[PDB]
């Protein structure tokens, strides 16, 4: 009936103990909330079948959301997120390996 | 434009505190708090800032059911008893997360054996489970007999190597089930009749060696039962101790188990009537009134190892005179107030009273015992009081602002200069020559300034 | 249904006895789905003027967003190329009722927008977004209505903009009386995609209403996006034209991208947002923004 | 086939509620058409309407919620109705399920100007009738955007 | 801003207005 989404977030060069104390894992935008472990991993429980969009939220590091499809029999698959062309699939690994692209650009340079 | 801090400001809040854990090294300055906003944070002891914070779902799916502390780890049970987590307080992350079996949640407690805490005990209206501590893997799980009628509400265990699940039927019999820790087999089962008893969670409590104790005001006595070496509720009256329960009130027994692996404390507290407590001691079947605290608002316990102490709060001259509250420390082994251990504070609002009281004790340099008190009032205000005199309030935190419902921005009053513009303009002078001199005098005052 | 005035002095009593038939109350009962509207008589009594009913068997009211009484509209019209003017339908008594279907099946749920006039009750607009789900965040302002929802067929958050444009000649440039407005406004709708959820939504307000209108959108990740309302325009054509270039209009792109450079709070995330308040700020180019959830941010 | 919904009007000097039977709306749910069958204004009703136009009163239109079980109403200034030679427009707003939601009265031309009208211009109703279901909102157009990507 | 009135001018317009308005003032401070 209900399943769990496992994953292992990782930031290059930075240790987990430096950023896990402020990050979360949101499935369908606060519809399901999970938190990260000490080694960077994470597990979200009580996920019924369907297509959700997992995103690791952190104020100091950005991650790319991943679309996870869970069939009613438990089979879990991952792919890219594309709201246009909701039929396109780009097979991503599973359990989710969500690496960061560095800190986000909150500011615009002068001039 | 990377000009931060000049215009914007952010204030982080956590909701009304529901479970606070102050038992620590306590050399580390940490204060873990679970709130009524489904938030678990680690407040700083010395300043009151948020070290780390974790915000769960704002709906009922995120309600924290129970919270215990073992060493540097904090075990939390939430989502109606469905999810269990272990937070590491230093890093602020997670140690392990597991999903508990369905069913209502009734009690959570640690168990151990051989002078070491090894497992966690979870109680649900249909079953008692024991999980590991460092891994979260389920050790075993056992059904509860007569679960359809017996509401199981308590879990007690120490180094004896067994667990006691205590259930009651409203205005009917109570039933104790003693399981073994290393096997899960039901070792023993006991039933006792209770026409007077109505609750087991907020009414009864276990004492030093599996001693269930709680009052019946219908007979105005205390019923006792040594779960180890007894099977009958010995009834001890309070007429010898001159104590009386509050008419139409539900009395309460408050024990203290400092170590979840060793025996409990023979001494305990008894709440007979609101604003009235009594510190008693149970010794091999008889009670001894150690102290009687009348007009006392709140009480709390602490251990600092072996020097177990209690803290009581009372008004100064009174319903309180000027919201002047004094907190004092007593020893559990003997109701002797500890000298030079009085904290006096005051609440700025009129109809505000303290509601919670947690104590963090340490050993002073001169072999004495010092303490800091976390007091939560009616308006969700948190106060951290220290033993000093000029700074009796270490840090305050207004958590009532986590639920802003309305907001309006009013313009500040007019400056002393802009106040003059109303004078010269709008006085409605009779003639032009009069208004001329009026405006000239205003500008003259301006040039003088 | 008796009205109490505060302050109830003799001067206010006279100013109400002389201004009674211009005051209209409207009450929205969400449990019964009723929308009643009462007229204030001279002796502080109310008489039932209009009444609508939205049956709770199929639709339940969630939001009733009237436009703020402190905002001002600078330009009463918009240049539509060729030096031609298209006038706005700035009804000062308009309500944008939002309803959700009781049937919550992913193939039959729907959202409903009802642009009603508060004084007369004439439903200016009745729209139904099919295969959509709540929660519905709505922003109603001078002329437009921007509401967000969750398309369940494609499983994505979607914005929808409604702009109420009058003809090329205004019915009356002296006043606006909801009793003497027979013409129906031209409602232009357009829907966009949004790649994230929404925890709150508000629009910036200023004293004269000269500067550009932005939508402060509080996401669940705490970051407060600042989306230009000029991007949420119903006139963005699906295929470019010469007039679209002359008016400087961008062709219609459904992907409303979220760029980190737009977050008005760099890393001061507001966890579990619940509201965004905007104040005119005395100047004409700054808006005082206060986002209140768990954390407060100004 | 068709369903008959009452239609009542009320116009009084004291602005009270005195709804009297004006006519009936015939509604074809299988086709979506709406027609009206009324009774013309009598001499006393025309006199009351002229006096109400003099007193700047109102003109209230009401229909039952279901063809008793409820009333759905609206209003229009009687001045506009009198000065517009009884040229009015009724709109019946319904739901998706076919429930009667609202009634809307409009007077063409809108706005009162105190134009004097003879009795012979108040003895023949000129009422347009419309049925309004909710219009389906548009969604994001992705196909055209996918082609434009090429 | 495309909505702000055309009467409100930037700094260059002010400079050019001054350039064209001080030509006749130059004749007062100078001999011409
Ligand atoms: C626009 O509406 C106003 C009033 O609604 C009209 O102005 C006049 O207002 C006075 C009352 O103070 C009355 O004589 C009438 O209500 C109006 N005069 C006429 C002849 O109707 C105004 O006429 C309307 N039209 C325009 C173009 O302004
Ligand atoms: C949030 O953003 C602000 C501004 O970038 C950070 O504050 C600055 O942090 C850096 C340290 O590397 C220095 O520039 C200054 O010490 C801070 N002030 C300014 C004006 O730059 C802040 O550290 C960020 N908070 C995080 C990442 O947690
Ligand atoms: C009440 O307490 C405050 C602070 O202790 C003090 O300022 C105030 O004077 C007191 N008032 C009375 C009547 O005690
Ligand atoms: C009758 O109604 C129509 C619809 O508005 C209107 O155009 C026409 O002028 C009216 N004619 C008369 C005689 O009322």
């Amino acid at each position: 009936d209900r399943f769990k989404i496992e994953g292992r977030a990782v930031v290059p060069g930075v240790k987990p103990q430096d950023w896990i104390s402020a990050a979360r894992v949101l499935v369908d935008g606060e519809e399901h909330v999970g938190f990260l472990k000490t080694d960077g991993s994470f597990v979200v429980h009580d996920i019924p079948s369907g297509s959700y969009v997992v995103e690791v939220v952190s104020p100091a590091y950005r991650f790319d959301p991943v679309r996870v499809d869970i069939t009613s029999k438990g089979k879990m698959r991952a792919r890219y997120v594309n709201y246009i062309k909701t039929s396109e699939v780009v097979r991503l690994p599973y359990p989710l390996q969500m690496k960061s692209s560095g800190p986000p650009s909150y500011f615009i340079k002068r001039e | 434009e990377d000009q931060v801090g000049k215009f914007d400001w952010r204030q982080q809040y956590v909701g009304k505190v529901k479970f606070a854990s102050l038992e620590f090294s306590p050399g580390s300055k940490k204060l873990v708090v679970a709130t009524e906003k489904n938030v678990i944070a680690a407040l700083n002891s010395r300043t009151g800032e948020i070290l780390w914070r974790h915000v769960d779902k704002g709906t009922a799916e995120g309600a924290v059911d129970a919270m215990l502390l073992h060493g540097q780890d904090v075990i939390t049970v939430s989502n109606g008893g469905r999810i269990m987590r272990s937070w590491e307080t230093n890093i602020g992350g997670l140690n392990w997360e597991i999903t508990l079996d369905s069913g209502s949640f009734q009690a959570l407690g640690l168990v151990g054996l051989q002078e070491s805490v090894r497992y966690i005990a979870v109680l649900k209206k249909t079953t008692l489970a024991l999980h590991h501590l460092s891994s979260g893997h389920l050790k075993w799980v056992e059904h509860l007999p007569e679960s359809d009628s017996i509401h199981y509400q308590m879990v007690y265990s120490y180094g004896s190597g067994v667990v006691w699940a205590l259930g009651v039927v409203p205005f009917s019999h109570v039933n104790i089930v003693k399981f073994n820790v290393e096997d899960g087999e039901i070792v023993q089962q006991v039933r006792v009749s209770t026409p007077w008893l109505q609750h087991l969670s907020g009414a009864c409590g276990v004492v030093d060696e599996a001693v269930l104790v709680c009052p019946d005001p219908s007979s105005r006595s205390l019923q006792t039962l040594a779960l180890e070496t007894e099977w009958e509720l010995r009834q001890i009256p309070l007429q010898s101790l001159d104590l009386e329960f509050g008419s139409g009130f539900q009395p309460r027994v408050l024990p203290t188990q400092p170590n979840p692996v060793d025996a409990s404390r023979a001494q305990f507290f008894l709440h007979l009537s609101p604003s009235h407590y009594a510190l008693l001691q149970y010794h091999y079947g008889t009670l001894s009134l150690l102290k009687n605290f009348p007009q006392t608002a709140l009480v709390s316990f602490a251990t600092t190892g072996e020097k177990t102490v209690a803290a009581v709060m009372a008004c100064r001259n009174e319903a309180c005179f000027n919201q002047t509250y004094t907190i004092n420390l007593y020893l559990v082994e003997t109701g002797r107030r500890l000298l030079d251990t009085t904290i006096t504070f005051s609440l700025e609002q009129s109809g505000t009273r303290p509601e919670r009281l947690y104590i963090q004790v340490f050993l002073k340099k001169d072999d004495s015992v010092g303490y800091r008190a976390l007091v939560q009032t009616e308006d969700h205000l948190l106060l951290f009081l220290q033993q000093l005199a000029g700074k009796v309030v270490l840090w305050s935190r207004e958590e009532s602002l986590a639920e802003v419902v309305c907001l309006e921005m009013v313009d500040l009053p007019l400056t002393g200069a802009q106040a003059e513009l109303e004078g010269e303009f709008g006085k409605k002078a009779d003639g032009l020559l009069g208004m001329f001199l009026k405006r000239l005098s205003s500008q003259l005052i301006l040039l003088q300034a | 249904y008796k009205v109490t005035a505060f302050p109830a002095t003799r001067n206010v009593l006279r100013q109400l006895h002389e201004l009674a038939p211009s005051i209209f109350f409207y009450l929205v009962d969400a449990e019964q789905g009723r929308l009643c509207g009462y007229r204030l008589r001279k002796d502080l009594t109310t008489e039932l003027s209009w009444e609508l009913t939205i049956p709770p068997e199929v639709q339940r009211i969630v939001k009733v967003k009237g436009k703020r009484s402190s905002e001002h509209v600078h330009s009463q019209g918009r240049v539509m190329g060729d030096r031609s003017v298209l006038y706005k339908s700035l009804n000062p008594n308009l309500l944008a009722v939002v309803t959700e279907s009781t049937d919550a099946h992913h193939e039959r749920t729907f959202i409903g927008i009802f642009l009603i006039d508060g004084v007369t009750g004439r439903i200016i607009h009745s729209s139904v977004q099919k295969k959509a789900k709540g929660p519905v965040h709505i922003v109603h302002s001078e002329n437009w209505v921007v509401y967000q929802y969750w398309n369940t067929k494609a499983r994505r958050n979607e914005f929808t903009v409604l702009e109420l444009y009058e003809g090329t000649e205004q019915y009356n440039a002296t006043a606006f009386s909801s009793l003497d407005r027979p013409q129906l406004p031209q409602v232009l709708q357009q829907s966009y995609i949004f790649p994230s959820s929404i925890s709150a939504m508000e629009a910036t307000i200023t004293e004269r209403g000269i500067t550009s209108r932005h939508l402060l959108i509080g996401l669940p990740s705490g970051a407060i996006l600042s989306l230009p309302k000029a991007l949420l325009d119903p006139r963005r054509p699906e295929i470019p034209t010469e007039q679209s270039r002359e008016e400087n209009l961008i062709p219609y792109s459904p992907d409303v991208q979220i760029h980190a450079e737009r977050f008005i709070n760099y890393n001061q995330t507001v966890s579990r947002m619940r509201g965004i308040y905007t104040a005119p700020s005395g100047l004409e180019s700054t808006c005082l923004v206060v986002a209140y959830g768990l954390d407060i941010y100004q | 086939g068709t369903v008959g919904l009452l239609l009542e009007h009320s116009f009084e000097i004291d602005d009270s509620a005195n709804f009297r039977k004006r006519g009936s709306l015939l509604w074809n749910q299988q086709d979506g058409t709406l027609s009206l069958s009324q009774r013309q204004l009598s001499e006393e009703e025309r006199g009351r309407l002229r006096d109400v136009a003099a007193l700047n009163g109102l003109y209230r239109v009401r229909i039952p919620r279901r063809p008793a079980g409820g009333y759905v109403s609206s209003f229009v200034p009687a001045c506009s109705l009198v000065e517009s030679h009884l040229s009015d427009q009724l709109t019946l707003h319904v739901d998706v399920a076919g429930n009667v939601v609202g009634v809307s009265v409009v007077t063409h031309p809108g706005g009162c100007r105190g134009h004097e009208v003879e009795d012979v211009d108040l003895e023949l109703f000129n009422t347009s009738v419309q049925l309004q279901p909710p219009t389906t909102a548009p969604g994001p157009e992705t196909a055209a955007f996918i082609e434009r990507l090429e | 801003l495309l909505t702000l009135d055309a009467s409100w001018v930037s700094s260059a317009s002010w400079y050019f207005l001054n350039v064209f308005g001080l030509r006749s003032i130059y004749s007062l401070i100078l001999g011409q």
